């Protein structure tokens, strides 16, 4: 058994101040005329909103703000605190407290390093306390001139701090999310298109481009922002949306088919009726799309018009079709430097479509550089079967075929425009990150079994009709054989594991090693991969609409600039507004305050409760007098 | 097994004539299996990585079923 | 950036034998104290195991 | 041991304070205490 | 600062609130609600309103 | 009766009030309650809940 153990006027004064006692506290003050802890004997009265009793005692501050009692704070102020007030995120006390001049030190030196040596837990906590005060929606509205821009910059600031402060990761990304949701709610108060155009065109579509740079996905997906995008995207052809589905397709096909004419008309008469057609973004996207579709058609026709007598030619000359492809490739390349030069390396390299253009453009230059050199060096007439394995003509055709795969794979970005295949394509893009983690673990398993298998057989391939044991006689051959076992489609037979001359025991051991590899990879690693794709997809499915809309708006904005207007073959050929912004800002800010109050003040319990409090004050006064 | 095989035999013989339970063959098979097992020990170092380590722990937790 | 971390890790791993002999000869020396850091010690152990595996690769090539 | 006890004395003090306020997400009983104040005023009366 | 959009009428707000008693009170006065055009209407007024101010038209 | 006694012993207030060091007591009590669920098969849920309560109390005490 274990025995549990805990390891007069002041009491009359404390009990009196607890429960609505004013006159006989005045009596206790009279008795004392002739700091107790259960506390200054005043904090209890502060939390009870007994201002009359409080005023009598006055004739703590941080506790009053923690209780959000405006009356107590006002009396205490009449008879850092700002940082704690901003934590509570409310307007009345924040306005009153800031009326007196108040400063707040900015966060990061050599001096700060000295403090971190003495106490690092305290140093980290203070920095997070300041940033939580700065990210208060009430404080930004009352202190900042451009609340929308302030929320954009702070949100990007707080996201970076989460990466460095790994242990404070959760707290910081909660503050960044709060900043993003504030700027989106400010935009939702716009009422007409005049206010919408003022907000989204201000410069410190600069605001619209700034949101894309700062990854404001919630801001972009708002209905006001989406409606504004549609008008600019379609431009003067707003009647396109009124046309039926059968009439829409005939308009797109007609514009695409006559793309060479429209691109030529803008070249000679830019100001004509047909010249200005390209200027609207939607038709520019179609013209650029139809230009690329003809480039892929030329590649398909390259083999069809290939003369059979050139298959045995070692130094074939460039055909007319070859000159056409050279013109397109220079056109595609020329547009690439322009985009990179106007934006920068990091912005340009970030998009996957741009990366696929880098590799395929170098491969197209290599095959044509090799083709010209081969025609000038090796022109002999000999059959194909007698050439060297690494002849320049054979190397040129290997690079050309590889670049054709990357040309057709660039069409993935065109699925983003569609509202049916758009969300699905974005969902598949985000699940590719989970595949990379499985590659690291599987790559070590494949390397482990390759070591043992080549040790057992080399002392004593799969691409022949009769597969033999010779696939295990090299490191490269062993890796290829194990690679084709992953599918479970019986690409490689078991007879391969058997030694050619005998080695009865060593043949059985090699078969057991391969059988263990199959169970580990095909039955264990594959099922584990499916388990996470089931888990990750459910989380992704939640934000499917918000992610797709951000990707579509990013793609549309690239066609708003007039820097690149001509298609690739044709491209190679040679205080007044700040005052208006402030007027809209004050309207949006004041609407937000009014709207937000109804969001949380709906039950009205503190109205009837306040009436009951007045009733109790009157009742206590009655008997007391 | 290598020492036993070295002590027992002094002459040379073609491989195709040896019995299946010759000590040398068992030694080579055990060496190959030991190589395979030794290469797999690197999985225990995945715990130090923020990306690979959670996947390694989750895989270990699901092996009971 | 992670490339600098990778370069530092590879540089420390390549020098593990010298650090081991330095610790063996004189722990009082600064080089001997250098290996006592847990992170450098982990890097040295990983480098030694990787060297063992690489030399296992050589035997398989015969 | 003396230093460990001092830190434990303060950690327990903040813990009992913390979860009471975290339990105030459900504390709307202030009005019922207000009635206790009316009862105390009646007791002072008689 | 006006809390409601200028196109809001008392009957429209009452219908938005879905209060049976207030709607019964107002409808006794014989109020009316403007009728909407077709989803694909292409007339002078619709086009003029959409080009002049599309957000207000949609709202 | 055993279940009632062990629920009484695993209250954070009692440990905070009548233990020399609540952290070590919480550790030992949580481990002991965890071992008990494997013996009392019928009442395993309650014992796991009590052990989780002890662990949460220890973590929350550390959090201050
Ligand atoms: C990254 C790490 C992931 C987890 C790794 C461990 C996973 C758990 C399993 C380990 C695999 C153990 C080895 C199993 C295969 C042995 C080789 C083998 O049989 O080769 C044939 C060899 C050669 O013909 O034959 C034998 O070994 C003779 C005995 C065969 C008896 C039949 C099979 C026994 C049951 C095996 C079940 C495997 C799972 C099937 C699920 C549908
Ligand atoms: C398939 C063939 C090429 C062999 C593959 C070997 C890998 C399975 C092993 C070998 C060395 C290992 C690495 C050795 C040391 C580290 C550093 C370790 O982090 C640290 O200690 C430093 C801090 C950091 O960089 O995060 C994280 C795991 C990692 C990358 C290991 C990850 C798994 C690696 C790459
Ligand atoms: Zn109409």
């Amino acid at each position: 058994v274990m025995a549990l153990k805990d390891v007069l006027n002041e009491k009359l004064f404390l009990l009196a101040c607890d429960k609505g006692d004013y006159y006989m506290v005045k009596k206790i003050l009279e008795e004392n005329s002739s700091n107790c802890v259960d506390r200054n004997a005043v904090t209890i009265t502060i939390e009870n909103e007994n201002l009359d009793i409080l005023q009598l005692l006055l004739d703590a501050l941080l506790v009053a703000i923690d209780s959000e009692v405006v009356g107590a704070v006002d009396i205490l102020l009449n008879h850092a605190p700002v940082i704690l007030a901003a934590h509570r995120n409310n307007y009345e006390i924040l306005t009153m407290l800031l009326k007196q001049d108040v400063s707040l030190p900015k966060p990061h030196c050599t001096l700060c390093s000295a403090k971190n040596k003495k106490d690092s837990l305290r140093h980290s906590r203070f920095r997070l306390d300041i940033y939580r005060c700065l990210a208060s929606p009430a404080l930004i509205m009352l202190t900042e001139e451009d609340p929308i821009l302030r929320a954009f910059e702070l949100s990007a600031d707080l996201k970076e701090l989460s990466l460095v402060e790994v242990e404070f990761r959760n707290d910081y990304e909660e503050l960044a999310r709060q900043c993003k949701m504030f700027a989106k709610d400010l935009l939702a108060q716009a009422r007409n298109s005049r206010e919408l155009e003022v907000i989204l065109n201000h410069t410190s579509l600069s605001r619209l481009k700034l949101a894309i740079k700062y990854n404001q996905k919630e801001f972009v997906s708002q209905s006001n922002c989406q409606q504004f995008l549609n008008t600019v995207w379609f431009g003067q052809m707003s009647g396109y949306r009124r046309k039926p589905t059968c009439k829409k397709i005939m308009t797109v096909l007609t514009v695409g088919i006559f793309w060479p004419v429209l691109s030529l008309c803008y070249l000679i008469a830019p100001k004509s009726q047909f010249g200005r057609i390209i200027h609207t973004p939607f038709m520019k996207f179609i013209i650029h799309g139809a230009s690329y579709f003809t480039f892929l058609l030329l590649l398909n026709l390259y083999s069809l018009v290939y003369n059979e007598d050139k298959k045995n030619t070692m130094g074939p000359a460039l055909e007319r079709i070859d000159y056409l492809l050279i013109l397109w490739i220079i056109g595609m390349i020329w547009s690439d430097i322009k985009r990179l030069w106007y934006e920068g390396l990091e912005d340009f390299l970030e998009e996957s479509r741009n990366q696929l253009s880098f590799v395929m453009n170098s491969l197209y230059l290599a095959t044509f550089a090799l083709k010209v050199v081969a025609h000038n060096k090796f022109h002999d007439f000999a059959d194909r079967k007698d050439w060297d394995a690494f002849h320049p003509t054979l190397v040129a055709e290997g690079l050309f075929a590889f670049a054709n795969v990357l040309s057709y794979l660039r069409l993935f970005f065109m699925y983003t425009t569609s509202s049916i295949l758009g969300p699905l394509q974005i969902s598949m893009g985000q699940m590719l990150q989970d595949f990379g983690k499985f590659l690291g673990m599987f790559l070590l398993v494949l390397f482990s079994f390759t070591i043992g298998l080549t040790q057992l057989y080399d002392k004593g391939g799969i691409f022949c009709e009769q597969q033999s044991n010779d696939t295990f006689h090299s490191f490269i051959g062993t890796c290829f054989a194990l690679f084709w076992y992953i599918f479970s489609l019986a690409h490689v037979a078991i007879f391969v594991t058997r030694f050619s001359y005998g080695e009865e025991l060593q043949s059985f051991v090699g078969a057991v090693i391969v059988g263990t590899y199959n169970v580990v990879v095909v039955i264990v690693l594959t099922k584990l991969l499916v388990a996470m794709l089931h888990k990750s997809f459910q989380l992704i499915a939640n934000h499917e609409d918000k992610e797709w809309k951000f990707a579509r708006a990013k793609l549309w904005l690239s066609y708003f600039d007039d820097k690149c207007t001509l298609p690739p073959p044709f491209n190679i050929i040679p205080q007044k507004r700040d005052e208006n912004y402030q007027k809209v800002m004050c309207c949006l800010v004041h609407r937000y305050l009014t709207s937000m109050r109804q969001k949380m003040q709906s039950t009205d319990q503190a109205t009837v409760e306040n009436l009951n409090e007045l009733r109790q004050d009157l009742s206590k006064f009655r008997n007391e007098i | 097994l290598k020492i036993v095989a070295y002590v027992k035999y002094n002459g040379s013989r073609p491989r195709e004539e040896w019995e299946m339970w010759h000590p040398t063959l068992i030694a080579e098979a055990l060496f190959a299996i030991s190589n395979i097992l030794s290469s797999l020990r690197l999985i225990s170092l995945f715990t130090a990585n923020s990306h690979l380590g959670p996947l390694q722990i989750s895989l270990g937790r699901m092996l009971l079923d | 950036h992670w490339v600098v971390k990778l370069l530092t890790c590879m540089t420390i791993g390549f020098l593990f034998p010298m650090l081991s002999i330095a610790y063996l000869i004189s722990p009082r020396s600064n080089l001997g104290l250098f290996i006592k850091k847990p992170f450098i010690k982990f890097i040295c152990h990983t480098a030694s195991y990787l060297t063992f595996l690489f030399m296992l690769l050589l035997a398989s090539q015969h | 041991n003396q230093h460990y006890q001092e830190v434990i004395r303060n950690l327990v003090k903040r813990y009992v304070a913390a979860m009471i306020r975290n339990s105030k997400t459900h504390e709307g009983l202030t009005e019922e205490n207000f009635k206790e104040l009316k009862q105390d005023i009646s007791s002072f009366r008689y | 600062f006006s809390e409601f959009t200028p196109d809001i009428t008392p009957i429209m707000l009452a219908a938005h609130t879905n209060n049976y008693e207030i709607i019964k009170l107002l409808v006794q006065k014989r109020v009316t609600i403007p009728r909407p055009h077709q989803i694909r209407c292409n007339c002078v007024e619709c086009v003029s309103s959409s080009e002049v101010d599309s957000l207000r038209h949609s709202r | 009766s055993r279940l009632n006694i062990y629920k009484a012993l695993a209250s954070p207030s009692l440990i905070a009030l009548s233990s020399e060091d609540p952290i070590l007591t919480a550790f030992r009590l949580g481990w002991e309650l965890k071992e008990l669920s494997k013996v009392e098969n019928e009442f395993k849920a309650e014992y796991e809940e009590l052990s989780q309560q002890c662990k949460l109390f220890a973590k929350d005490l550390l959090d201050q």
